[PDB]
């Protein structure tokens, strides 16, 4: 009846977009990470694919290209694409991989 | 009958057992006499969670963290809402400011404000209070 | 070869590459995409989502840039990005750039 | 007591009904006698679909679509295959150079050739025949 199931596209990019609004809207703006906001997604949900979780301030000057300290929905978007290469790349060119 | 008001977010048996301690959790049982409290419009929407006859009254930690027991400091002063959902909403105007409204874990206990916001649905509680109607 | 476990997150990301994978072993290979495995997809999966199922010769020579036309193991994913977007962007992308 | 051979796949009430016609759907009935082929392994692994007794032989049209009635063409030879699933499977194997494997769409009909690989899951059957136990 109701809670009709859509394409398997449009429930991939809701489950990724529901999990950034609920860390979009940790601090000012519900559409925005922050710096720490930004962090707190990489060192909770993200251990494996982006293990780094010191140099997050390299993530954060790579992804913000105008350095305004707000990774706007498109801006933090870019990690997301970073991860679904990740997945396939991770270091194809050392590890292995896996 | 104004009495007990039982007070529960997030699909499943859990309610919020106030302890006079302090830490209240989302136990899941109706036994004990330990999951009521007096909620009550203070003010014009302002509504206070005190679990008087079965506990102690709530005083939130800066909003970012829920608990209760020493005194009902103003962090206990909620903005009564309603959303077309079935549940019931409170907003901490002691914190409304930065856009914080109460939120408990149902698995965890009340503690959520720096996730507070529009993306826990947590916020959300469904009240079972016995209404004068 | 292919995964063991994963994560929550991860099961999202396969569910698509898995409708990927079984419209790309379809002429050649399938860890690329060919063209009639690419209109196929888009005529039959991205019908509603992406409203041009008869202007894809543009997305494909947008997507391939090689032009080895194999639609590669990420340049292909672009796709789901686009259509990832038009979700909040009807069409007002332009941009233009050497 | 070798008889007709229910077949179906596809979480729900949704039987394969064949007619002579050809045009064989996933009607979710047992009152007429027209879901039941004799499904029997004719070679080593090679199992047959033929709907003797009930309605025609199959003959699918390049894997890609399944269809029957005229006659039953090597393209109704497939290898009997099992899942760990409380499933059947059936491998085209006059199409198995290209990785295809009877697939049928429970609301729709048997025809999904090009999409018979690890992804559309109605590969695998679930068979109700009158073994012999």
């Amino acid at each position: 009846m109701a809670a009709e199931p859509l394409t398997e596209l449009e429930e991939s990019i809701e489950t990724v977009v529901t999990t950034f609004f609920t860390f979009a809207r940790q601090e000012g703006r519900k559409d925005s990470l922050s710096v720490n906001e930004f962090k707190e997604l990489v060192t909770q949900q993200l251990p494996h694919l982006l293990k780094d979780v010191g140099s997050l301030d390299e993530k954060m000057k790579s992804l913000d290209v105008n350095q305004d300290s707000e990774l706007k929905f498109n801006e933090y978007w870019r990690l997301i694409g970073e991860l679904a290469k990740e997945i396939r790349k991770k270091k194809d060119l050392k590890i292995r991989x896996x | 009958y104004k009495k007990p008001k039982l007070l529960y977010c997030s699909n499943g048996g859990h309610f919020l057992r106030i302890l006079p301690d302090g830490t209240v959790d989302g136990t899941r049982d109706r036994s004990d006499q330990h999951i009521q409290l007096q909620l009550s419009a203070e003010s014009v929407g302002e509504v206070y969670i005190k679990s008087t006859e079965t506990g102690q009254y709530l005083a939130m930690d800066t909003d970012g963290l829920l608990y209760g027991s020493q005194t009902p400091n103003e962090e206990c002063l909620f903005l009564e809402r309603l959303e077309e959902n079935h549940y019931n909403t409170y907003i901490s105007k002691k914190h409304a400011e930065k856009n914080w409204f109460v939120g408990l874990k149902k698995n965890g206990s009340c503690k959520r404000g720096p996730r507070t916001h529009y993306g826990q649905k947590a916020i959300l509680f469904l009240p079972l209070p016995v209404s004068s109607d």
